């Protein structure tokens, strides 16, 4: 299992590989008119701020999903906890007036 | 009579587990809550920036010119050049390379099954060899695989 | 020993038969990029294109959202009547135990 | 983010366009090897899971032909011990039923 499992990364890696060479066959007409040049980052210095606060948002985000997902975790153990002793009062109440 | 006492005796003690846990369940349930809401709401704010940058740059990246598209060509070929440990590679002598990593490639996926069919003979021998094993634990109990 | 080689050699038409349609599979998402093929060959502005590709993904994405809810609920109501069974097994045999 | 990041300048939309063809060209050699010039991405589930099956009892099959050649290694001499054992015991039975 260790053995073909280096072997399923070996493939992946190789495939990875396989794919990247096709990208520079596929880009070589790109790379025909490389002589080429036009404008660039006239209004850079805002798109980069607002690029960073959503990173910022982006990884703010990532935390909310963490503290919500271990939330809904502890809650569902506490209503599980609690449908158990709901359960066992319910049972011990009816054995009692059985009783 | 005093088995009917002790019964009462344990309903109270499991109303007081049942008040603990309902209050703990219910601060745990706004938290919840109050967690999803701003969790959605965190969402809601990188959508926001999100379309608040597209809006911004509208007038910025449509006029292209396909002059800025040859770079792609160049960050491609030099991801090539980490990824593939090939520090002369070319778009010339790429077709060569390509031809090459393909022939690994393909001995990958043949290595990976002629391993896979010894895997999938010796996984269900394994799984046999632990339902025996599991027979004997359920019969007799604890003993070793040497004594099954 | 003939009917096993056989049995051999039939393993490997299906190993390989199988790990051709899996990699299908595994493309499943590539295959939904049709549309992302047609959009670069406009070769030209195609932002309303991009725009609807994701107004048709924010569709499904809510759909699926309010599926994904509903289902959770309909879980959690499943585990906590599985687990008054759990509580309601072990009361019940407790007061065996103790008769 | 395409969106946002007009900037991205189509080269994730290149990459979706090759991974397109990547994907048309492995269904292609999957219909070849498969023999099944009739399959589409959708339905391609039912012929991966009846293959499976098909894999599922070849390997199945495979597991109990390796323990049965691998008890075949025994010499003559214990087949006809314990087929004489039996046929002494019994009366005359054939070795298949022994």
């Amino acid at each position: 299992q260790q053995d073909y499992e280096t072997a399923k990364h070996s493939q992946h890696q190789a495939k990875q590989q396989a794919f990247a060479l096709v990208e520079i066959v596929q880009r070589r007409v790109h790379f025909s008119y490389s002589d080429s040049a036009g404008m660039l980052s006239e209004n850079a210095d805002l798109n980069d701020k607002l690029r960073q606060r959503l990173e910022h948002a982006e990884s703010d985000r990532s935390r909310a999903r963490e503290q919500l997902r271990q939330q809904q975790a502890q809650y569902s153990q506490f209503n599980q906890v609690l449908a158990s002793l709901k359960s066992s009062y319910e049972t011990k109440q009816d054995m009692l007036k059985e009783l | 009579q005093e088995k009917i006492d002790r019964y009462q005796v344990d309903l109270e003690e499991l109303s007081y587990r049942l008040e603990e846990q309902t209050d703990v369940v219910e601060e745990a349930g706004e938290l919840q809550a109050e967690y999803e809401a701003r969790t959605e709401a965190t969402e809601q704010e990188v959508d926001e920036l999100k379309s608040q940058l597209a809006d911004y740059q509208q007038a910025l990246d449509v006029q292209q010119t396909r002059a800025i598209q040859y770079q792609q060509a160049l960050q491609a070929l030099e991801r090539a050049r980490e990824l593939c440990r090939l520090p002369d590679l070319s778009v010339d002598n790429a077709e060569e390379w390509l031809e090459t990593f393909q022939a690994k490639e393909q001995q990958a996926t043949e290595a990976l099954l002629a391993l896979e069919q010894k895997l999938s003979v010796a996984d269900a021998a394994h799984n046999q060899f632990e339902q025996a094993y599991q027979l004997v634990k359920n019969i007799v109990g604890e003993t070793s695989r040497s004594e099954a």
